[PDB]
């Protein structure tokens, strides 16, 4: 509890949906409102689970 | 541009007008002069089940509105 | 003695962009699932499209 | 058979933010 | 690709011999000078080289954008999600031959440069109007034309599998082919069974489906027709039906009628006016050939008119055996008792015919065929013509 006021003091995460993949570990993002993104997967997940 | 506007909100309308518990006492009235150009998903059971016209009066109809007014 | 499946469907998933090119499909692997299987259907396609 | 149509318009929201640390004087 | 553009011998000639052999010659050399690369300096200079100099110029999240208009060589403008628009230089490591406006591409943050483009889908016009695989039966289907077979064959088949000899002496094949006759020959039948056994693409059009409750969208659906028959492939347009959709100018009326003669003066002009199609196959079938309007009939547009008559005892020996192929048959029966007695009904009354014994023979859940089959057949057909008949005696 201590150690938590500075952890919310720190910025959030977007969601978007994956439409689909493509090569080179990227997927393809609409977020909620805007366009549609090529962005990077993390190291802990794969391609194969999305 | 519009119409899928117009629609979906009658598709929010009838999403929220099915599943509200059939325990919470919330009671919904609506009301028009035409009853005819109307989708019948409105006219289904479990939504709108009572239909209730008001036709014009009679004579003993026209006798009571004249003796309220007088 | 065949497994009835009664599919409403009428406009509520006509407007379902994203899934309506699904709704279709693990229907008809419900049907080959199941059993020696009978859909019905009705009005609605008429009502969306001809 | 043979009606034309006129339109209409849906305009999209608009939302903007920033980090917000600037100072707004620089005068005097 | 596009290694050398000559053919102009387009023979046995020694000089394509020569020709192509030096071009056998120019490439096997290119290979065996770079084939002595990778044997004494086999570096690999540019794996991740050249993709880490350029994943690192490029951002890491990427964003797509729309093309709206192609300025000089570089700069384009270009439209974000929202409409904002940016005249933002493009870079050399996006192909700019498939970079046509209309198009998304992929930008930057902080000087939002097109950075590289990302890949159409389909459009769903083809998925609606192209029969897509060979659908039905080959050749053994058709009963005895031979005439027929032949002149739509050298007029599309041949012209296409083995284009040599028109370009001998340098003539054009003919353009347009009206298939005519009687309804229940089997116009449908030839159009499918050439769209069998093809090469190129085909497109099947109903002609009764191109009038619209809108107005101006007869022409629309005509003008993207062609538009997409130009741009994927070789094709053959197949229109079927334009009988009752393009006659002419009967009286010169108003209110949806005028608009189905702009409709056909779109048509007219998308079919033959200007700077022409280039490997369009333009295929019509009819059932009246005599109330057609004759601007269409005229060469330029179409140059091959086929009659289809109806055969009395001889084609029918083998319509009624291909219908009756694929079904048990008892001894009982000769089909002679009725191809030589009546001489005039349709191939599709035969099928009619070879269809109803089925019906017939199971409904009553018998064993395989009655003579008795083929008569109350034979009799059904009949009034599911004469009960539409309004005949009397000699009119
Ligand atoms: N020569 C034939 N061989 C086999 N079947 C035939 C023949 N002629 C007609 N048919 C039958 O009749 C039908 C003919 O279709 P078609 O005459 O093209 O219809 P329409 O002319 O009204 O478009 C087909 O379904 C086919 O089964």
């Amino acid at each position: 509890l201590r150690e938590e006021l500075q952890l919310l003091q720190e910025q959030g995460s977007y969601v978007g949906e994956v439409v689909r993949a493509m090569d080179k570990k990227k997927v393809l993002v609409k977020v909620h409102p805007e366009g549609k993104f090529v962005v990077d997967v993390d190291k802990n997940i794969d391609i194969n689970d999305v | 541009g519009a119409d899928r506007e117009v629609q979906r909100i009658l598709l929010e309308l009838l999403n929220q007008m099915d599943g509200f518990d059939q325990n919470v006492n919330v009671k919904v009235i609506m009301a028009t002069n035409r009853a005819d150009t109307l989708d019948p998903a409105l006219l289904r059971p479990g939504r709108l089940d009572r239909k209730i016209e008001f036709p014009l009066p009679d004579r003993r109809q026209k006798r009571l509105i004249f003796s309220t007014i007088t | 003695d065949c497994t009835f499946i009664r599919v409403s469907g009428s406009e509520l998933v006509q407007k379902f962009i994203g899934e309506g090119a699904r709704m279709v499909r693990e229907l008809f692997v419900m049907a080959r699932e199941h059993a020696p299987s009978i859909i019905f259907m009705d009005e609605i396609d008429s009502i969306g499209s001809s | 058979x043979x009606x034309x149509x006129x339109x209409x318009x849906x305009x999209x929201x608009x939302x903007x933010x920033x980090x917000x640390x600037x100072x707004x004087k620089x005068x005097x | 690709a596009s290694k050398l553009p000559l053919v102009t011998p387009h023979t046995q000639c020694r000089l394509k011999l020569l020709k192509l052999e030096r071009i056998k010659d120019y490439l096997l050399m290119e290979e065996e000078f770079i084939r002595n690369q990778e044997q004494m300096k086999p570096l690999e200079e540019k794996q991740e080289e050249e993709r880490s100099k350029v994943d690192d110029l490029r951002g890491t999240p990427m964003s797509v954008g729309t093309l709206e208009e192609i300025i000089d060589d570089n700069h384009a403008i270009v439209s974000t999600s929202v409409g904002s628009e940016h005249y933002v230089s493009i870079l050399s490591f996006v192909d700019k031959d498939l970079l046509e406006p209309g198009c998304s591409v992929l930008l930057n943050h902080k000087v939002h440069a097109v950075i590289g483009v990302l890949m159409d889908d389909t459009d769903p016009l083809v998925t609606v109007m192209k029969v897509e695989k060979a659908p039905q039966e080959t050749y053994a289907d058709i009963g005895g034309l031979d005439n027929q077979i032949q002149e739509i064959k050298e007029s599309v088949e041949l012209p296409l599998t083995h284009p040599e000899y028109y370009e001998e002496m340098g003539i054009k094949p003919p353009k347009g082919v009206i298939l005519y006759g009687p309804p229940g020959t089997g116009k449908t039948l030839l159009a499918k069974a050439v769209a069998n056994q093809t090469s190129a693409t085909f497109l099947r059009v109903v002609g009764s489906e191109l009038i619209q409750k809108y107005l101006g969208d007869g022409p629309k659906l005509v003008r993207e027709l062609f538009r997409v028959a130009e741009e994927h492939a070789p094709s053959i347009v197949f229109i079927d039906e334009i009988d009752a959709i393009g006659t002419k100018r009967y009286d010169s009326n108003s209110g949806g009628e005028r608009e189905i003669q702009r409709t056909m003066l779109e048509l007219l002009n998308q079919l033959d006016g200007f700077d022409s199609r280039g490997d369009v196959k333009v295929i019509m079938a009819t059932n009246r050939i005599e109330t057609l309007d004759p601007a269409l009939i005229r060469p330029g547009r179409i140059d091959r008119k086929i009659e289809f008559p109806l055969p009395d005892e001889k084609t029918k020996k083998r319509i009624f055996q291909i219908h009756t192929s694929r079904m048990t048959l008892a001894d009982d029966v000769t089909l002679d008792d009725l191809i030589m007695a009546k001489d005039d009904l349709s191939g599709a009354d035969i099928k009619a015919i070879c269809t109803e014994a089925g019906l017939m023979a199971l409904r009553e859940r018998r064993m395989k065929v009655t003579n008795e089959d083929f008569k109350k057949s034979k009799e059904n057909v009949l009034y599911k013509k004469q009960e539409g008949t309004p005949e009397g005696l000699y009119l």
